[PDB]
């Protein structure tokens, strides 16, 4: 959420009576609330080394944000004219979103003061000028009230100038550990979000996102370089829309996580699990033999907890195939719902060291992947070969073992 | 019915934490909607002790205004601003899927929302991007009317009560009056203000009378049929006025300040003349500033007489939702009289309660997981009950809040002040085998109509346990009946000593 | 630097008359029904009056929505109808060829104190435009015959692709990308988002209509598999193949 | 972000004399570009002895700035705006200019000359100084400002400034240290001709700072604090030669819910267990900590060596805490270690409280993470956050797996290497750890190897969670009992399975279900079920139940095997 402003006031450097609060909204708020303009007056109107900077300090239980501005010209008295649009917030908040708005407001009023002296002539006092060669209070009222109510304003101050402030939330930057073996999901419908302003790559990535395409597969399908796909996926993560996942095989080591009790403690997880994992009709895949009407929630919970750290998906499916045939359960959707709800995870396979003649580039990237202890997934993606061929190539290259972590 | 409401004519103050910047009232007079950045809260006025129904919609920007739909055929529609879009809610749906359709007009934040009093399915929205849009609920795809001031952000939009296609908008220090037949060119641009215009309003019975508030403490009354400039009347106060609205009964107007004053709503009789403010009644209280004030209506169903009584609902920044009764002296000082004959019968609204959650191949019927244990223990119920002040101990709700705060280790399974049902769990040393160990109980409580007034005690019912013998059950029930029978003779509240005794902490006499 | 330039700031506005939404626009295709406006803010005026120049520019920019979004109606009123065209579909080549009208004739009237006729274009895009093929050819053939340097400056962040980028369709309706050799692009100014997602930045799409509609596709038979072991082996055998 | 990063750039020692505020000592003299992106007898003696610990990259030619300039600001101006008035002193001074949070706790004298309420230039400066300030310069990101600044002020600055104010109040130390720093600066800049012969500004600054650290004691403390908080290490500071303060910022390396390392990065080798240290620290503001066993995170001699810096002289704390470290093993509960306290000093005894305090001290200062009393009868799997990939702990050039394999071979050369030993624990189904042991002659060495693996976070423990189930036969049976006080077919593949989530929190019919579930088993099974029904909620591990309730493991096996078709097994960390 956005913190409401507590008190806005406009300081100015009078060349005779010093720094003072010219206008303040709400009126007499600082004196009523205990804020005194005699302790931090040296930061609001500072010496010209701290000027044109976003000064922010803490006063008691109130955090004070300001952008002092000093203009140097011989027209003004004492060759200087200093003011400050000061924003006061309670300390226990986050003043991050208002900081660019305060900086831009100070910069805009500095530009207007340098252009046509909009803020110096508004005092109606010739003591601010050399003398030898619009209401601020209403503007403060409108700024305070519009930023408290709407978080936006289109406040006019002249015939061609307007205070246009919009407050945006601050978002965390995305991860950098995204690779070619991670499949991107899409928690939002990316078809209706596309408009004319999108990146050309990000237009092409959207159709090939269904929870089963690897990033290199998306890059090859859409004729894209993997780096720009990485950047576009990072941008989609930045808006909290796309979450990475794992390539689904039948040789995976899927295991229950510590959130397997969420399948009982969430009232809306198992009910969607019944409808999600079921084929639309009586599919023929639920009629093949092992060798030659919706599912019960208890059956699904027993099937989730049947996985273990070392039982591959082939062994689990050939050990439990009557249950997944009578209930008409799609095994890929069954695994994908568990992975999406973070109730089961995947134990990755690591080929740590102790056939057709492949090319020199293939063996070079194989050695580079082995030296960095990369998983079987990344080697399979880079070589465009399945697990058995990679294992045979590695066994021809040297002795090695698999770690299921 | 409205005439069996226990909170009309009595001063009551809620406590709704969360920073709600909007409020609106059901025209039936039972529900109140509150808008925040997280969504909506719907509160039953007749039973404030029930926790509010929560509809989820998370937005970063603060909501501007909310308005209940006055259309009698659809009393389940609530329109609230969500930054640049307006959301028409549906209370008949689920709590998590209450959004029906969203108006995708404008380009910046929506500022105010008002309904047409003559055509209750026509909606007007004003926004910060100088656009005033008129919507239709039958085809909510595009606006059928668009107009702008091109200079300043709008602040309020209001329809004309008499002329159905005249709407006014306030844009800074200048207020415009648009006409749907003409469009984009105002009938009159009333320019008499010095500071910005905060509120705009229309007279209910007058055709062309307009009242606006201002930041410089000037309330100016207009009659734009005579002259666009100047004002018919000007009232000067000592504070900026945030919302100034006409009285619904008689001749008068009520104004309140954004800052300054005593943070109270001032009521002024109305029976070119600059003058000073002379209020009749000031609703003293509300230590922080007031967000909005609402009017609650209550009249007979098929009668032809203006016998309605009015209550004022104020929502303020201090998280207090107060109810202000209106005495007969206010009905006398303001020119309000009970009409012997009515030209038109008043509209009749359905007096429903939109607070309880509605009920909502082929699946097989089963009980996958036990409902108990999956339950979340109601600790928000005690906090909600601690913030209701009707008129030491006053009613059942304050007693339940007091025993909830006094014993944090007593888990409440079911709290219902309105139906006098109270099911709670505790652990107590009541085993004939080992007195040191504790036995889990699920004691349910039923209260009569007059719980502390008469000598009638609560009737305690305890669910059966194999750990609890018949002798212990009889002893506990007889002792609780003795405590309730003895302790209501002084007309006090017997729920603290009963729970303390069942917990085994002490003995009282 | 104490220069004596002669500035000439002019607007150039293209209006989209059609009522079709911007999401329904094919990339590489120019707007069909469009109207072009040109508003000259200041004529040839020396930069020593820069205060008046910026005042006129601010007033004219703040009074540009009323001059175009309102239209005169014969009935007796005005209608707030009309929408600005986006940058990608904007008339960039029309600005380029509108600038090359004051230099067309070599024997024009001589500016006796100024020599160069540098032209700058300020755009709120990211160097991505949709152009017509014949207009691009004519623009290039004209711009390689006159003494103008055009320095397009963008007010947005530099995108991931190369700039300037033109998307266009050929006579056989195939999308093509080309980078012109007569335009130079400047950008006016951890991790910085270089891609613009407007519907998610401003939260313009609500919660209930943003849910996913296309889930993970169901498994399929190959019409050659007899047992579940064979299907598992075939799925693991083709888990990394690209069609 | 769970990655530890104390965004520190420098420290200041700003004092306010009656002649104006001034900067006495700031340790890092580097510029903004690097930071954001008898002559030498005692000096060389202390440098070789190791008492002068000071980084050298701060004094390189490409990473050096003048002493009078601090981040494009002069020393006088920084001393000015970091010296507030009386109303902004004795509290936080969170000052931000532009991505530079000047943070500190100024200590100002009261109305009297009291610093706190219960050579002759040195005494003059002690009687003339009215305010001293320790200002920390930080540059946190805009999304973690309220976290970084708050944790730094909570864990380092507050305690450091309070100790400085106390020691200044009793026996004037900051006055004396500032006086000797200024005197040494005067003696180096104007005298001590070895300084003039040095070529290079960076080496000149290095020599000046070396002389300052050799003469001063507070300067060494500030230098060590900057160099060790930046390195995310425990900083031990010697103040006034009689008291020492240990300063750290806590590291989140313990996890329970398996954070998504693909999106939010996690330290490799983080202890992914449902038994956490942090659930015992917050409880010190049920379960007893004595039941668990302490697993040392380093070798005991190195732990003793690090424990020799937590106290200037050997008090009773660093005797008991040294003896406990020398006589601890990660295979026995802490209840059995009462005899060590009993012999070294003369239920609810004070020995138990002393042992609790010592365990908290050991597991807070990154020395000994507490665990379950590891045996060969438990199930151990490879954790998903195993330190396999990455060239270091926080990489995100040899990966950690081969480095730790080298360490494993060096420490344990009579057993198979780390890849073989890890592949034996992950390829097959997770069983008891004793099935890897070939003979009883290799049991303690394999217990040491397992303790090392849990120490490095490679291997976690697979705990057993038991959930109760009730089928339709029990429902019909309790329906018949309630009667004591479709229909054409019998499809045998349908079972109206109902899971009781909380057996303790259940209704009458649900408790009837659970009690009818046992109707037929003998008396021992009935007693074991009635004493352990409330723990079948799917959240309490059965190993902790065995430890707490003092029951046999074979009794649990009997209870599980007898009720085979009504107990749900859940196996996770």
């Amino acid at each position: 959420g956005f913190v409401p402003i507590h008190t806005i006031f406009y300081s100015v450097f009078h060349p005779t009576e010093g720094s003072k609060i010219k206008y303040e909204f709400p009126p007499n708020n600082l004196k009523n609330h205990g804020i005194n303009f005699n302790t931090f007056k040296n930061y609001i109107i500072p010496k010209p080394i701290l000027c044109h900077k976003l000064i922010t300090f803490k006063y008691g239980t109130y955090r004070i944000v300001c952008y002092p501005v000093t203009i140097n010209s011989p027209i003004y008295a004492r060759n200087f004219f200093s003011f400050n649009f000061v924003f006061v917030f309670p300390y226990d908040c986050e003043t991050s979103p208002y900081e660019p708005a305060i900086t831009r407001l100070g910069k805009m009023f500095k530009v207007l003061e340098e252009q046509n002296q909009l803020l110096s002539k508004s005092e109606r006092d010739p003591v601010f000028f050399d003398l030898k060669v619009f209401s601020i209070q209403d503007l403060l009222m409108r700024i305070f009230q519009d930023l408290n109510n709407y978080s936006e304003c289109l406040i006019p101050i002249d015939e061609g100038n307007a205070v246009d402030i919009k407050i945006f939330p601050l978002l965390r930057p995305p991860t950098t550990c995204v690779s070619l073996e991670d499949v991107p999901l899409s928690s939002v419908n990316l078809k209706k979000i596309i408009d004319v302003n999108w990146d050309p790559t990000m237009m092409s990535i959207v159709p090939y996102i269904d929870g089963l395409n690897s990033i290199a597969k998306i890059s090859k399908l859409s004729n894209s370089d993997p780096g720009l796909v990485i950047e576009c996926i990072r941008h989609l993560i930045y808006y909290k829309c796309v979450t990475l996942s794992d390539i689904f095989q039948f040789s995976n080591i899927y295991a229950p996580s510590s959130l397997i009790r969420n399948f009982l403690t969430d009232p809306l997880m198992a009910s969607d699990c019944q409808s999600y994992v079921t084929f639309p009709e009586v599919s023929k895949i639920s009629n093949l033999p092992l060798n030659k009407f919706l599912p019960t929630r208890s059956c699904l919970f027993d099937l989730y907890r049947s996985l273990s750290q070392g039982q591959t998906l082939k062994t689990w499916y050939e050990s439990k195939y009557m249950i997944l045939k009578e209930n008409n359960i799609d095994i890929r959707r069954f695994i994908t719902f568990g992975l999406e709800k973070r109730i089961i995870y995947r134990c990755y396979s690591f080929p740590v060291m102790i056939m057709p003649k492949l090319s020199d580039e293939e063996e070079g990237i194989l050695e580079e992947s082995i030296r960095n202890a990369e998983t079987f997934d990344k080697i399979c993606v880079l070589l465009s070969k399945p697990k058995l061929e990679v294992e045979s190539y590695l066994n021809e290259l040297g002795e090695f073992k698999v770690i299921n972590s | 019915g409205p005439y069996n409401s226990p909170t009309f004519g009595k001063s009551l103050s809620l406590k709704v934490d969360g920073g709600f910047n909007a409020v609106s009232i059901n025209p039936s007079g039972r529900d109140i909607v509150l808008a925040s950045r997280q969504g909506l809260y719907i509160i039953d006025l007749d039973d404030p002790f029930t926790p509010p129904r929560w509809l989820h919609h998370i937005t970063p920007w603060q909501v501007a205004d909310v308005q209940w739909s006055p259309h009698p055929a659809k009393p389940y529609w609530i329109v609230s601003t969500s930054n640049q879009k307006a959301i028409i809610w549906n209370l008949a749906k689920s709590s998590s899927n209450a959004i029906e359709f969203v108006l995708h007009g404008h380009s910046r934040a929506i500022t105010d929302i008002n309904f047409n009093p003559q055509h209750p399915d026509v909606l007007a929205t004003c926004s910060v991007d100088t656009y005033v849009h008129a919507w239709d609920m039958r085809s909510p795809h595009r606006p059928f009317y668009s107009t702008s001031s091109w200079r300043s952000a709008a602040s309020q939009v209001k329809w004309n009560y008499k002329d159905p296609n005249v709407l006014a908008s306030s844009h800074g220090n200048d207020i415009f009056v648009w006409d749907l037949r003409k469009g984009s060119t105002p009938l009159c641009s009333l320019k008499g203000h010095v500071s910005s215009v905060n509120s705009i309003d229309f007279n209910r019975f007058k055709y062309s009378e307009i009242m606006s508030s201002s930041n410089d403490g000037t309330v100016k009354f207009w009659d734009y049929s005579k002259s666009t400039t100047e004002s018919k009347r000007t009232v000067t106060t000592n504070f900026p006025i945030w919302r100034g609205r006409y009285l619904p009964f008689g001749e008068g107007y009520c104004i309140m300040p954004m800052v300054g004053g005593n943070n109270a709503v001032y009521l002024i009789n109305l029976c070119n003349k600059k003058t000073k403010l002379q209020p009749i009644y000031a609703f003293k209280g509300h230590s922080d500033r007031v967000i909005d004030f609402l009017w609650r209506s209550r009249h007979t169903c098929d009668g032809d007489y203006d016998d309605r009584e009015f209550q004022l609902v104020t929502w303020s920044k201090d998280c207090d939702l107060k109810l202000w009764p209106i005495s007969d002296s206010i009905y006398g000082k303001v020119n309000f009289d009970r009409g012997k004959r009515l030209e038109e019968k008043l509209p009749d609204y359905d007096y429903c309660s939109y607070n309880k959650e509605p009920e909502n191949f082929r699946r097989l019927r089963e009980n996958f997981v036990t409902t108990s244990g999956l339950k979340k223990n109601k600790t928000n119920h005690i906090t909600w009950l601690s913030g209701i002040r009707m008129n030491k101990i006053q009613n059942l709700g304050e007693e339940v809040s007091a025993i909830g705060h006094k014993f944090p280790k007593v888990v409440f399974e079911k709290i219902s002040v309105s139906t006098r049902e109270l099911c709670l769990t505790l652990n107590g040393p009541w085993s004939e085998e080992n007195p040191d160990d504790y036995i889990f109980l699920r004691i349910s409580i039923n209260f009569p109509l007059n719980y502390p007034n008469k000598g009638d005690p609560p009737k305690f019912t305890i669910e059966e346990n194999s750990n609890l013998t018949m002798s212990k059950r009889q002893e506990i029930l007889s002792n609780l009946a003795t405590i309730g029978q003895k302790y209501t003779d002084s007309n006090l509240y017997c729920l603290e000593p009963c729970i303390r005794f069942v917990l085994g902490e002490k003995v009282s006499l | 630097v104490d220069t004596h330039h002669t500035i000439t700031i002019a607007f150039a506005i293209s209006m989209d008359l059609s009522d079709t939404s911007f999401k329904d626009l094919t990339p590489g295709e120019s707007l069909k029904n469009s109207q072009d406006y040109f508003r000259i803010v200041v004529d040839q005026v020396s930069i020593i009056h820069w205060v008046d120049i910026m005042e006129t520019l601010r007033e004219e920019f703040m009074e540009i929505r009323k001059d175009l979004l309102n239209k005169q109606t014969d009935k007796g009123y005005s209608v707030a109808n009309g929408r600005f065209s986006p940058v990608i579909k904007s008339n960039f080549l029309e600005l380029v060829n509108f600038a090359t009208t004051i230099l067309t004739d070599p024997f024009k009237q001589l500016d006796l104190r100024h020599t160069t006729t540098h032209v700058m274009i300020i755009s709120p895009g990211s160097g991505l435009f949709d152009v017509d093929y014949s207009l691009l050819r004519l623009t290039g053939k004209k711009l390689l015959s006159l003494e103008m340097t055009m320095d397009l400056i963008c007010l947005s962040k530099a995108p991931l692709h190369i700039v300037p980028l033109f998307r266009y369709r050929d006579f056989e309706n195939k999308l093509h990308h080309c980078v012109p050799l007569w335009l130079s692009v400047f950008f006016w100014n951890e991790w910085t988002p270089r891609c613009k997602i407007y519907d998610l930045q401003m939260m313009g799409i609500t919660e209930n209509e943003l849910i996913r509609e296309v889930d993970v596709e169901y498994l399929q038979l190959n019409k050659k598999v007899k047992s579940l072991s064979e299907f598992m082996n075939d799925y693991d055998k083709n888990a990394f193949e690209v069609k | 972000e769970c990655l530890p990063n104390s965004c520190l750039l420098g420290v200041h020692l700003v004092i306010s004399t009656h002649s104006g505020p001034q900067i006495v000592y700031h340790y890092p003299p580097s510029n903004t570009a690097f930071l954001t992106n008898e002559e030498d007898m005692e000096v060389s003696a202390m440098l070789q002895d190791g008492k002068i610990s000071m980084n050298e990259i701060f004094f390189e030619e490409e990473n050096f700035q003048d002493i009078n300039k601090i981040l494009e600001f002069d020393n006088d101006f920084v001393a000015e705006f970091c010296s507030p008035e009386r109303e902004m002193c004795n509290t936080r001074f969170e000052f931000t200019v532009d991505n530079f949070c000047f943070l500190g706790l100024p200590i100002h004298v009261d109305s009297q000359g009291r610093w706190r309420k219960s050579e002759r230039e040195k005494e003059d400066l002690g009687k003339n100084m009215n305010m001293f300030h320790v200002c920390f310069v930080m540059n946190p990101h805009l999304i973690e400002y309220n976290k970084r600044i708050d944790d730094m002020y909570q864990f380092v600055v507050t305690r450091l400034s309070l100790l400085l104010r106390y020691v200044q109040s009793k026996t004037s130390y900051i006055s004396s240290e500032c006086h000797i720093i200024l005197k040494e600066k005067e003696r180096v800049l104007k005298h001590s001709k070895t300084y003039q012969s040095i070529r290079g500004a960076g080496n000149k600054g290095k020599y000046l700072y070396q002389r300052i650290l050799a003469k001063s004691s507070l300067a060494r403390a500030l230098t060590e604090c900057v160099d060790k908080i930046q390195r995310n290490e425990i900083a031990c500071l010697e103040i006034n030669d009689d008291k020492v303060i240990s300063l750290q910022i806590p590291i989140q390396n313990e996890f329970e819910k398996m954070p998504n390392f693909k999106l939010q990065p996690v330290l490799r080798g983080s202890y992914l267990t449902s038994i956490l240290n942090m659930k015992f620290l917050e409880k010190s503001s049920n379960d007893d900590l004595l039941n668990y066993a302490l697993l040392l995170l380093d070798e005991p001699n190195n732990i003793i060596s690090s424990l020799e810096t937590f106290s200037y002289q050997d008090d009773i704390g660093t005797i008991i805490l040294k003896h406990l470290v020398r006589n601890i093993q990660p295979n026995i509960p802490l209840r059995s270690y009462r005899y060590l306290i009993t012999d070294l000093l003369d239920t609810n005894s004070l020995e138990s409280s002393i042992l609790r305090s010592c365990a908290l001290h050991l597991m807070y200062w990154r020395h000994a993470r507490i665990v379950i009393p590891l045996s060969s009868k438990y199930t151990y799997i490879v954790s998903p956050l195993a330190p396999i990939q990455g060239y270091t702990i926080d990489d995100y050039r040899v990966p950690l797996i081969y480095q730790n394999s080298m360490l494993f071979r060096s420490k344990f050369p009579s057993l198979p290497s780390l890849p073989i030993f890890l592949s034996l624990l992950s390829t097959d189904k997770p069983q008891a750890y004793s099935n890897i042991i070939p003979s009883r002659e290799h049991k303690p060495v394999y217990l040491n190897a397992l303790a090392w693996l849990i120490q490095y976070g490679y291997v976690t423990q697979l705990l057993t969670f038991i959930n109760i189930r009730v089928d339709k036969h029990i429902k019909m049976a309790v329906d018949e009992d309630l009667e004591k006080e479709f229909e054409y077919d019998d499809p045998e593949m349908q079972h109206d399975y109902t899971i009781i989530l909380e057996p303790e929190r259940a209704t009458a019919i649900e408790k009837r279900w659970l009690y009818r579930c046992i109707y037929g088993q003998p008396s021992d099974i009935q007693i074991l079920f009635n004493k352990l029904l409330k723990y079948f909620n799917g959240k309490v591990p059965m190993e902790l139940v065995i430890i707490k309730e003092e029951i046999s493991r074979h009794d649990l096996k009997k209870l599980l095997n007898a009720l085979d078709k009504y107990l749900i097994e859940i196996h996770h960390w």
